[PDB]
């Protein structure tokens, strides 16, 4: 019997840096939860932790654009997570 | 050889996906948001979330268009709930929001912390030491995140 | 050449959560730092990149204790990155 | 196998150590600081800073206790080099603070957010595309961490 802090072991997978806006086609879903999804569905099977992972989305989401406000979506994940967080 | 969570559970653990599309409720009440439209896509979103959690093992457990309230009401449920065989818990809201605050469907405010501090070790033992993720999806702010050049990757 | 968020690449390391003390020993330093340092000497030569490190950071740092006030400390990391960040 | 962020650069990057520890002038200033204590110990954290992150190749830049004015007048240097042969940039603060800031030495303070948000793209691109990292080490409120019990790990 150990103990950790009341915080402990918590992941927020934020979408967008703060006072900033989030993306979503009407036609395709949001990009982050998309990619989210995408990423998570690919590098699951292949074992990668979770934080990989959102990295990968950060990625991802990097890259997209909306040329009508020349805009951008950056996500921003915070945590406290103690281990490696993999889905088997 | 670092340390892993454990991920072993029949049903690893619940996967609420609260999302809201509906926002008429707001846009009647609330006059500052006069003009949100309904988040056309979300079902999707919900969708894809739904699909890919139930592959990883993941007992899902959507709610749509719900209020500020109707979102602490449901948390609540599960912060309250016996996780003793859970692994791991995931929680998605797809909403309009603004910096650190998501909407309900009322056009009611949510802190963040609010929400994700509902399953603390003090305020859910049965998740101590536990795996606890929230993926939020709506809006902090009003601003466009500016792009810069580089091409390196 | 491309475009990506004016936010990308960023990786904030708090010694801790909101609303709450970090501590410091006069005797070895504070329990974040030192416990960074430490990890980052063991793991940057194997190849471990920094959210792993950091992680364990998270680790360590929870398992100390502040015995009178009977309290914890938890750090939180924040990051942008787009790219596994490691220190050859 | 996935993307990595170079770092093969001579120097890798600019290290900065803001390390505060003679806090004085916010006692005599700053009212309801009348008793924060100087931070010993931290000679000890720039120390070991200083070590690891040199045998990192990375260029150090220590300063000792800055007031607030002094601390962004350091900023604003590194905010307006050419990292352009540098291929990341730290960032580490050792001091006392609150809620989201940091404490000058003075009891003057300044939010974890405008020292962060001074090596953005925009503000300095001769880094646009570079990991930017920062380690503040500083209180965040008065509340000690609870701290629950649980036997796993």
């Amino acid at each position: 019997t150990r103990y950790i802090p009341d915080e402990a072991d918590f992941l927020l997978g934020m979408a967008t840096v703060n006072n900033c806006v989030s993306y979503r086609n009407p036609a395709e879903g949001t990009w982050y939860i998309q990619s989210l999804c995408q990423s998570l569905r690919e590098r699951c099977p292949r074992g990668d932790d979770i934080l990989t992972i959102l990295t990968e989305v950060n990625y991802e989401v990097s890259n997209k654009d909306d040329k009508k406000n020349m805009g951008k979506q950056m996500p921003q994940p915070t945590f406290t997570l103690r281990k490696k967080l993999v889905f088997p | 050889l670092d340390k892993v969570y454990q991920m072993k559970s029949k049903p690893r653990g619940y996967c609420l996906i609260i999302n809201n599309h509906n926002f008429a409720k707001a846009r009647e009440k609330v006059p500052k948001l006069h003009s949100i439209r309904d988040r056309n896509g979300t079902h999707l979103d919900a969708g894809a979330l739904t699909t890919t959690f139930e592959e990883l093992h993941f007992e899902i457990k959507p709610h749509h268009d719900c209020t500020v309230e109707q979102i602490y009401e449901i948390l609540k449920i599960y912060q309250l709930m016996d996780h003793s065989n859970m692994d791991c818990f995931i929680c998605c809201i797809l909403s309009h929001g603004d910096k650190g605050i998501i909407y309900g469907t009322d056009g009611q405010e949510a802190p963040i912390y609010e929400l994700t501090s509902q399953f603390t070790g003090l305020k859910c033992p049965s998740l101590a030491g536990k795996p606890k993720v929230f993926f939020i999806q709506a809006c902090q702010g009003d601003n466009y995140q500016k792009g810069i050049p580089v091409e390196t990757d």
